[PDB]
RNA sequence: AUCGAGAGGC
């Protein structure tokens, strides 16, 4: 295929993906990782405006909780920053409206999910602001829990993010890095009381490489260019699309170093 | 605090990214020195860090009970058996890097307290402020926006030091300047002067 | 209170020059550029593929605190190669191993069937 | 210009010491009596053998920064498998005409001995440590 | 006092889960650890975020106003 | 008392301090809002009014802005309210108040103030968090820590006022101690295990890391040092980054144990001219004390230089350590097996003496110690008994914990750690002591409840067996309880002892300050001391010395210092002096010999009377060792070339040098006097250290590195005279103070109650005793 | 706990007894109470003055007849060596405060740093009770999300704490980064 | 809460100092610190 | 004492300046210098006062007279060109 | 004792030496006795010292206790500094205590005295003795604002 | 204000 970095899938799977790398520096990876991380943008309620707070929970509390709930954000590359954009608060082009009023007539607690939650603003034919769920019942992320003869009425204003700006934006949950399994670079060294096999355990990413043997002296040249790493989604972004978009906002970042340097 | 003895303000906070990062991924919500741990002699909040990672992994409540015979060989044992480290020292990779650090770090879950105290409403400052009328020195207490006691000991540091304008300026012009006429012939202030 | 908002350390303002260019003293081809608004991620990078090009004799990236994201690179260089060139052969060489492993991934993930 | 010093050394014993990476070097001149020898080498770096014939080398070349090696402009200094750059850090008389020679590489150390490459050895720090298999 | 939306180490939302879980639980006398295996929490973060988690809210609830 | 003393006090802020790594020591991290709430005056000058208007339209909110206009007039303008903010014009002579700006000097200042070291000037810098920063060195001085505490700044309101505390209150003047003859600051925690860490011989750094920690170096030469290891693979010794920051022209040689100049267990150090040639890094080469670089570097290359050096280990140390990290762990406390089970023994056999000195004491068949109860004697045995047993236990977990573990690596680094905690937290806590005693029986008979009537045993007695690892039994806990509250209500006491005690030195040695003529007086004039210290020198500066005539054989000291041109062995060799073929017979040069050596005897005799201990190092004006390395070092002095040097040129040379320091000036016959008094162990030690024959043979001398080596000493004893007006008297009283603060407390009177009987003329003492010789 | 010889020497309660009280516990039939455990004289209280005429043992199960491997990690604890026993304590435990039974293993660790963490944890943020939002304190402070902890002596389920915890079960590492 | 309700205060022969008489009645390391340590104890 | 001249040639002190006594010349000089009195030296590259104060110091360019005192009350006079600055 | 004394040779040798120690002091009968060298004994109370051999005996004395005290914890203050505090009390010719009453009596200054301990009844023995205060030391001054002629003050500056 | 109590940092 491609001369370069070549990425070989071990497992697929909507929440995640595990692949191996190879004829990849490590710097690059590290810094692959943290742009998905922080470097990807994601739209999550900025603005939460309350009408009538009757349920317990206080306004700042609830505000926090529907920031961190989870909104779709495959087109939100078609979404422009409202920062970027003209209007004075939020237009539709850059901000997705989504409103929520729940009363509880039953005297058992009502409950009150992403699902419930409905969208203001037009959708102007793009996959942008529907809340996800992965829950079997279909049932949303409980923002809260109301009492018979509680009513609570809001309005959020969600607009595109940026992961080191509110944790909220970030597509990724956790990704796992592994490269030297074997430590043959030996760039750690084991605490062991006895003995270093014993103390810590054999990785899976270990035995897909060939195990040292133990008579060959260490290469000091060797830089490890094969990792394992795996990528967990939380569904705003498909997995495939997380890592893609890591690489190309890595690459965006390094354009836009480029265009200043010509712009120097 | 931890609900052991050691206790810490924080000193900075990292993005996830920057912090130090396991296989599994998991980012410690926080960091502590390894220097206080020997001289607090605090065995039990490493004990309490080993056995909450073991009872996260066993989904079972771990017993803290004080005379309550445990092996910590026992519960390293159950760690064993979730593959996770006997002493819990777990690899971790800088964040910057990417590099495997090349010492194995302890990773457990503990317990942590908020403590009461916190900066912004500790935090006074004031350049000028109201002074208390008969002292004409300036009032006490943030709430009062008053000037913070220079010690009788922080004088003396200063004569020490030897600078005599500062201590000069902090207790006269900083606090209750005042000016007086005094007659020679009295030899006290019993003159009284209009200047108009 | 006293703390400075997350998006100004995200994104530039007050007209920061992105990339600033001062000439490194006592060094023949060797510049200090500073990276504004920039983060560990991008400077581990650039660096590394300096150090991979045979012509840069130094390349190394230090952040002066890591309240404020600025990132300092300093790239000495062989006589008659620019150290901004060496620079952005280094960049564009980052883009291509990018793109390559962005399509690799691509046909993999297309090959992956879940 | 030249190598201040040449020989050929066998060690009589290797020490592995606190330190794993590096280990002391007790080693006497071959056929020479006047010469004794004591090292510190990297043996993780360089295989070393509790018997084994080393061919030692001391040359002052071959305010620079180091550059990295380029194979096109590099002629190799030697064909030596290890090579040290070090400061001495004693040059003594341990009997009047049998000169001590103490060299320190990155704080590892060097001890020779005896008269015959005294006037090989020299004030100056500069030096550079060649083993040859 | 409710369900943390989010294990704060990952990120990854949690509170879908609980609901799911405390039935888990109840129904099959399940230890909580096969039930936050069946969740999907194989972290030991998302398993303290929801373990260690109490609802408060319930006592609010129960209270009239 | 109250208010005159002290004030509350106008431009006075106060923030809990955490500290920063890359924020310079000298430095302190000012909150934004603290620098904008805080205000100087500043006089508009025709090179001040341009930033000073922007500064001015820039406002009250904005951190280069000013609170208020003060008018020539002087009514004055607040800024916020007035609309003429926009459009003032700043006239020549109308003063502004400038917000608190970066590099402007402040008062950094912890409450507890035992110390002028504790109250020091530092730079601004403006931080846009809200805690007070600070560096982790300038910790120890203030005696603060980052849980917590809380620090005052307080802002100067005149130029005269700031050029007070740059000139005399800054960090890197108060480096140096006065007192203890010490720097205040050292290197500390991680930075001090990491260096050690980076210093061992087995890390190497690879050449991105080490162009990465050349770059770190803030100066760096920009030459990349040629690696320690070329042919395998480009390596570098961490001593040789290390090395990059050690400052040139520096040399550093000590031997904590005897050290082998190949130094196989590399104890010991040495450093020249900033390349460090062997050691691994501890903490008394870093560490406050005498003798550290941090003193050397002080004295050698000023303050400045030295506070820079402590800003550059730290972060290339740093840097190092995050790649290597550190954790300290379960298992660092956990022992092995076989090593617990000669630990379980020991107490064993600990246990079975006991009980045989208690079957002793239960027969009557007892030797009982003269003056002792034999109840108090037995006590005594098994109290030590146990001492004993705690101690054995904790030396096998020592030599059984392997040099990896994470304790023992803060130890040999010196972080945080003790042999008594690796001993309670591995093998055994040890016996409680309350009141000085084991264990009492507050029930009749029994210490605990549980406990048996009349049982002496260790068990009932309070003697912990277990570790902190171990757990403990619970009559083991409430013991431990009882002890750990005695220390605390102490701890509570010998604050509010030590408080008292250091008001009442600081009052009454308040008055004293060296006067212009050398004599320590008070207002009144009383003479205190008619020179300073009995030497009329300042208390910094002066580092330890041994004097080579004190000691050692006569023989020897004749063989050493004696050269007599007329014997053929005792005159100087022709390879070591060009004039050696002239100096065989030359009489009258041999009896200038013979009259140095006898001036050399008498200063020995002289020595001899001082201290019947006659030790060798006593604390000394001048270092000469320094000087005589920089000497040769500087003049690149060849051991074979014979010396320029006339002999009878450096005897009277020697001579000159000791008429050209001077402590007292004038001729007076009395002031003469006092000044032979005040030099004569400091030329004592100079005759001692340029010996003629010691000066051609032990180092080779040029006759210009001579001259340089008498003209440095004269200039550094003139440096090292007290300066006058210096307050001799607060400064001794916070001295005897801060270690009374830090003091902790076959039976004497002892620590804080011995030192209160000393301090107050004591009808009583506690503890009388006459030694009888 | 008293004890009283039965025969051999034995705690005057009886498992059937603490079966009893288990069976009153599950309900929430004969009823079984503390105050019903005094009147049957089971157990009795004990001033410090009637303390110095006891003779308690801490373990119930030391005063059993005791006439084997043993794991070296085990706390070493004396025999008892004592014949007679008037009462046993009912748990070592109960000698400590709320405070302390909130400490974690204040068996395993120095008391004075105990003693710091009994004064800091009346300091620490929690949820002090259901009421509050009804309630008018002057000054109150309750945390967003309070997370039971992982380690819990026993007595706390008496001190409620789990039901209204104080902390959060940090992930924590101890490591130096950055020098902060 | 718990433990300001149970209090005990002694107004002031070495009461500080834990005691054996204190065992099983008062915790043995609960005491405000620095002044007045071991002076109020907590049942 | 009063008048209590002490002789040019006959004086005892210190030559060089007390740091008690630069510091206080340096603050005087820098008052000066924020009064905008006329400076001497020529100034490059630096508007503080202190920096200007520094610079005159080293220069010796600021005419003062640093009168040592003594417990009798006889007054020494030293011009600040005559104290030697170390 | 385990001592050391030069040896015939001249270098230091260690000669172990019996030495007693008592319970009580009675200094001037136990100087005055067979079997003891006068020179050698010592006395820890240093006022039996003072009584004995004099003031300065006494002042060696209460130097060498300060010393035993700061090196009991091994720390190390320089010898000027508590040399001041033993000279301060060994001036006057009676041993002076740090206390109140030492520090008060001597008749220097007057806001001193009072600033430390009874401030209005030494005021009012001023008043009665009709003290005029130099105003010279360093309290006094700050009690009058006025900048002390200390440091930085105690040199006036002139024009050239 | 005054008085008291509590807490922090040693
Ligand atoms: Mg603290
Ligand atoms: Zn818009
Ligand atoms: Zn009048
Ligand atoms: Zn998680």
């Amino acid at each position: 295929s491609e001369e370069g970095p070549q990425v070989k899938i071990r497992e697929a799977s909507k929440d995640n993906v595990d692949f191996i790398l190879s004829n990849v520096d490590l710097a690059m990876a590290n810094s692959l990782r943290r742009v998905m991380i922080a470097e990807i943008p994601t739209l999550a309620i900025d603005s939460v405006e309350v009408e009538t707070n009757t349920t317990v929970l206080a306004d700042e509390f609830i505000a926090h909780r529907l920031g961190l709930i989870p909104l779709q954000s495959m087109d939100i590359e078609q979404l422009e920053y409202s920062r970027d954009c003209f209007c004075e608060d939020h237009c539709d082009k850059c901000s997705v409206v989504l409103t929520l009023q729940a009363f509880g007539e039953s005297e058992s607690t009502t409950n009150v999910y992403s699902k419930d939650l409905v969208i203001v603003s037009n959708l102007m034919g793009r996959n942008i602001g529907h809340p996800i769920i992965q829950d079997k019942e279909g049932n949303g992320v409980l923002i809260c829990k109301l009492r018979k003869g509680q009513e609570l009425k809001l309005t959020c204003v969600a607009k595109k993010g940026i992961a080191k700006e509110h944790a909220k934006w970030g597509p990724a949950a956790a990704i796992e890095f592994e490269y030297d399994p074997w430590n043959k670079l030996k760039h750690t060294d084991y605490w062991y009381e006895q003995d270093s096999a014993k103390e810590w355990p054999q990785s899976k990413n270990c035995e897909y490489e060939d195990p040292p043997n133990e008579g060959d002296p260490f290469d000091y040249k060797a830089q490890a260019d094969t990792f394992y790493m795996n990528v967990e989604s939380v569904g705003s972004i498909p997995v495939d699309q997380v890592v893609v978009r890591g690489i190309d906002t890595l690459q965006k970042k390094v354009a836009s170093i480029l265009l200043a340097l010509t712009q120097m | 605090a931890s609900r052991h003895g050691q206790k810490g303000t924080i000193g900075i906070t990292y993005r996830r990214e920057d912090m130090p990062f396991t296989a599994e991924g998991i980012v410690p919500d926080l960091i502590i020195n390894p220097h206080a741990i020997p001289s607090r002699m605090t065995v039990a909040h490493l004990i309490e860090c080993l056995l909450s990672k073991v009872a996260a992994l066993s989904g079972n409540e771990g017993d803290a009970s004080p005379f309550t015979d445990i092996t910590v060989e026992g519960i390293s044992k159950l760690l064993r058996e979730h593959g996770y480290q006997s002493r819990g020292f777990e690899v971790m990779y800088n964040g910057h890097t990417g590099k495997k650090l090349m010492a194995q770090i302890f990773f457990g879950p503990t317990y942590y307290q908020r403590l009461r105290h916190m900066v912004d409403d500790k935090i006074h400052a004031r350049a000028r402020g109201p002074m208390q009328v008969l002292t004409r020195q300036p009032v006490e207490g943030r709430s009062r926006d008053g000037g913070l006691r220079f010690g009788e000991m922080e004088r003396d540091c200063m004569i020490a030091h030897g600078a005599a304008s500062f201590l000069k300026e902090r207790l006269m012009e900083a606090s209750d300047a005042f000016r007086v006429h005094i007659c020679g012939i009295c030899g006290l202030m019993t003159v009284i002067a209009k200047l108009n | 209170m006293n703390a400075p908002d997350r998006f100004e350390l995200f994104l530039l303002g007050e007209g920061e020059s992105k990339l600033k260019i001062d000439p490194d003293t006592k060094a023949p081809n060797a510049v200090v550029i500073t990276f504004e608004k920039e983060d560990h991620t991008l400077g581990n990078l650039i660096r590394a593929e300096l150090l991979n090009d045979r012509k840069v004799l130094f390349a190394a990236y230090k952040v002066e605190h890591p309240f404020f994201a600025r990132f300092k690179l300093r790239i000495q260089t062989t006589e008659g190669y620019d150290p901004k060139d060496a620079l952005k052969n280094a960049c564009n060489s980052i883009i291509n191993k990018l793109g390559a492993l962005k399509t690799n991934f691509e046909t993999e993930w297309n090959l992956q069937t879940l | 210009s030249n190598t201040l010093f040449d020989d050929i050394f066998q060690v009589s014993e290797v020490d592995p010491g606190r330190y794993n990476k590096v280990c002391r070097i007790e080693a006497a001149s071959t056929t020479q009596d006047q010469c004794k020898l004591t090292l510190d080498i990297n043996v993780e770096l360089f295989p070393v053998a509790a018997q084994d014939s080393l061919t030692v080398t001391i040359a002052s070349s071959l305010t620079r920064s180091w550059r990295p090696p380029q194979a096109g402009d590099r002629s190799l200094a030697d064909d030596y498998d290890y090579v040290m750059y070090g400061t001495a850090y004693k040059f003594e008389e341990v009997s009047k005409d049998l000169i001590a020679v103490y060299y320190s590489f990155g704080g590892l150390l060097m001890r020779l001995e005896g008269n015959y490459r005294n006037l090989n050895n020299l004030k100056q720090e500069n030096a550079y440590l060649l083993i040859r298999r | 006092m409710i369900v943390p939306v989010r294990c704060f180490s990952c990120g990854k939302v949690v509170g879908d889960k609980w609901e799911s879980y405390l039935n888990l639980l109840q129904e099959d006398e399940l230890d909580e650890g096969t039930a936050l295996s069946r969740l999907g929490l194989k972290r030991y973060c998302c398993r303290r975020m929801i373990l260690t988690h109490v609802d408060l809210i319930e006592k609010f609830l129960r209270y009239n106003p | 008392r109250g208010n005159l003393m002290g004030k509350r006090v106008d431009f006075s802020a106060r923030t809990v301090i955490s500290g920063d790594p890359n924020l310079e020591l000298d430095q302190v991290g000012v909150p934004k809002s603290i620098a904008k709430t805080l205000t100087y005056p500043e006089v508009v000058t025709p090179y001040n009014i341009d930033r000073l208007t922007q500064l001015v339209r820039n406002g009250p909110n904005e951190h280069p802005g000013a609170k208020y206009v003060i008018r020539d007039s002087g009514d004055r303008i607040d800024l916020r309210y007035s609309k003429r903010a926009g459009d003032i014009q700043l006239q020549y002579g109308w003063k502004v108040e400038r917000h608190i700006m970066d590099n402007d000097p402040v008062l950094f200042n912890r409450q507890p103030s035992l110390h002028k070291m504790s109250m020091m000037a530092h730079r601004v810098k403006v931080i846009p968090y809200s805690t007070f920063r600070l560096n982790l060195s300038v910790t120890s001085p203030y005696n603060a820590d980052f849980d917590g505490d809380e620090m005052n700044l307080h802002v100067p309101q005149s130029e005269e006022t700031r050029a007070e505390l740059s000139q005399l209150c800054a960090v890197p003047l108060q480096i140096v101690s006065p007192q203890s003859n010490k720097p205040c600051m050292g290197i500390v925690q991680d930075t001090l295990c990491g260096i050690r860490k980076l210093t061992l011989r087995d890390t190497f750094i690879e050449l991105d890391q080490v162009l990465n920690m050349l770059y770190w170096v803030p100066d760096w030469d920009g030459v990349i040092p040629t690696p320690a290891i070329i042919k395998p693979k480009p390596l570098w010794s961490g001593k040789q980054i290390l090395s990059v920051a050690i400052p040139n022209g520096i040399h550093l040689q000590r031997f904590d144990e005897g050290t082998t100049l190949l130094s196989p267990k590399d104890n010991g150090m040495l450093i020249i001219d900033g390349q460090i040639i062997f050691g691994v890094v501890e903490k008394k080469t870093v560490g406050s004390s005498n003798g550290g670089l941090i003193h050397v570097v002080t004295r050698e290359k000023g303050p400045q230089v030295c506070a820079k050096l402590f800003g550059n280990i730290q972060k290339v140390v740093n840097f190092w350590l995050l790649h290597n990290g550190f954790s300290t762990g379960i298992g660092d406390t956990i022992a092995d097996g076989p090593t617990m089970r000669e630990i379980t023994e020991t107490i064993a056999e600990a246990k079975k003496k006991v009980l045989d000195v208690t079957k002793e004491a239960q027969a009557n068949l007892l030797t009982a110690k003269h003056g002792m109860t034999l109840r108090e004697s037995f006590e005594d045995n098994v109290v030590r008994f146990l001492n004993e047993a705690r101690d054995k236990a904790g030396r096998l977990a020592e030599v059984n914990l392997k040099d990896l573990n994470n304790v023992k690596q803060m130890v040999m680094a010196g972080s945080k750690g003790s042999f008594i905690n690796i001993a309670q937290m591995s093998a055994c806590v040890g016996q409680q002591s309350v009141e000085g005693k084991r264990i009492a029986f507050g029930f009749v008979d029994r210490t605990l409840p549980h406990f048996s009537k009349d049982d002496y045993s260790p068990e009932s007695k309070g003697f912990v067996e277990n570790s902190y690892l171990r757990g403990l039994t619970p009559q083991e806990f409430f013991f431990h309880a009882m002890g750990g509250r005695e220390g605390l209500i102490d701890t509570a006491v010998k604050t509010a002892e030590t408080g008292y005690i250091q008001r009442r030195l600081v009052k009454a040695l308040e008055d004293i300050m060296v006067h212009y003529d050398n004599t320590t007086r008070n207002s009144l004039g009383n003479v205190i001391q008619f020179i300073y210290g009995e030497d009329g020198m300042d208390a910094a500066h002066i580092e330890k010395q041994s004097l080579d005539t004190i000691g050692g054989s006569d023989a020897a000291f004749e063989k050493r210092y004696r050269v007599d041109l007329l014997n053929t062995d005792h005159t100087l060799d022709p390879s070591l002096l060009e004039s050696g073929s002239e100096i065989l017979g030359d009489l009258k040069l041999q009896v200038l010999l013979d009259e140095e050596y006898k001036q050399l005897v008498k200063d020995r005799k002289f020595l001899r009377e001082v201290f019947v201990d006659g030790e060798a190092n006593w604390p000394l004006p001048v270092n000469i060792r320094r000087i005589i390395q920089n000497a040769q070092q500087t003049f690149h002095i060849d051991h074979t070339k014979p010396s320029d040097l006339t002999i009878k040129d450096i005897v009277l040379g020697v001579k000159d040098l000791q008429e050209n320091l001077l402590v007292l000036r004038g001729k007076n016959e009395i002031i003469q006097n006092a000044q032979r008094d005040a030099v004569t162990l400091f030329c004592c030690l100079l005759r001692s250290r340029l010996a003629t024959r010691r000066v051609l043979q032990e180092y080779r001398l040029t006759k210009q590195a001579f001259d340089w080596v008498l003209s440095n000493i004269e200039a550094q004893f003139l440096r090292s005279v007290v300066h006058p007006g210096e307050m001799v008297g607060v400064l001794a009283a916070q001295s005897i103070g801060e270690p009374a603060t830090q003091m902790t407390l076959k039976k004497v009177t002892s620590g804080v109650p011995r030192l209160k009987e000393i301090l107050n003329v004591a009808k009583n003492m506690k503890t009388p005793s006459l030694t009888v010789y | 706990f008293i004890v009283e010889d039965d025969g051999h020497k034995e705690l005057k309660v009886r498992k059937g007894h603490i079966a009893k009280l288990m069976a009153t516990e599950y309900q929430d039939v004969e009823e079984y109470t503390w105050s019903s455990l005094l009147n049957e004289g089971l157990v009795e209280y004990i001033d410090a003055e009637e303390e110095e005429s006891i003779l308690i043992a801490m373990q119930p199960e030391d005063l059993e007849p005791a006439e084997l491997d043993v794991d070296p990690a085990k706390r070493i604890r004396v025999s008892h060596h004592a014949t007679t026993f008037t009462h046993c304590e009912i748990h070592p435990s109960m000698i400590l405060g709320v405070a302390a039974s909130i400490i974690p293993f204040p068996d395993h660790n120095q008391s004075p740093r105990n003693t710091y963490q009994s004064a800091m944890g009346k300091q620490a943020m929690g949820v002090f009770l259901t009421n509050y939002n009804v309630r008018m304190d002057t000054m109150a402070n309750i945390l967003y999300y309070p997370q039971k902890p992982l380690g819990t002596t026993r007595a706390m389920e008496y001190l409620k704490f789990r039901e209204l915890p104080a902390g959060q079960n940090a992930i924590v590492a101890i490591a130096c980064y950055s020098g902060y | 809460t718990l433990s300001h309700l149970r209090r005990t205060n002694t107004p002031i022969a070495k009461p500080r100092q834990l005691h054996n008489t204190h065992w099983g009645l008062v915790c043995p390391a609960e005491t405000p610190e620095g002044q007045a340590c071991g002076l109020v104890k907590n049942l | 004492l009063k008048e209590k001249a002490i002789p040019k040639d006959q004086r005892a002190t210190t030559p060089y300046m007390t740091k008690y006594e630069r510091a206080r010349i340096l603050g005087t000089r820098a008052l000066q210098i924020s009064m905008n009195a006329p400076v001497f030296v020529d100034l490059e590259g630096e508007t503080d006062p202190l920096r200007i104060a520094m610079k005159e110091l080293a220069e010796k360019k600021i005419p003062l007279v640093i009168r040592r005192y003594l417990p009798d009350g006889s007054f020494e006079d030293w011009s600040v060109e005559e104290l030697i600055v170390d | 004792y385990d001592r050391k004394v030069p040896s015939p040779t001249g270098e230091y040798v260690k000669e172990p030496e019996w030495v007693l120690e008592t319970d009580g002091v009675n200094l001037s009968e136990v100087m005055t006795v067979p079997g003891i060298d006068p020179t050698r004994i010592y006395t820890n109370s240093f006022i039996d010292i003072m009584e004995v051999l004099g003031i300065e005996a006494g002042r060696a004395a209460l130097y060498k206790e300060v010393y035993n005290v700061i090196a009991s914890d091994g720390s190390y203050v320089n010898y000027r500094h508590m040399a001041l505090l033993v000279d301060v009390m060994t001036t006057q010719g009676g041993l002076t205590s740090v206390t109140r009453h030492g520090f008060n009596r001597s008749n220097t200054g007057a806001l001193m005295r009072c600033s430390f301990e009874e401030t209005v009844e030494i005021l009012f023995e001023a008043g009665a003795s009709a003290e005029l205060d130099d105003c010279r030391g360093v309290s006094e001054n700050v009690i009058l604002g006025q900048m002390a002629p200390i440091g930085t003050g105690a040199f006036d500056v002139m024009i050239d």
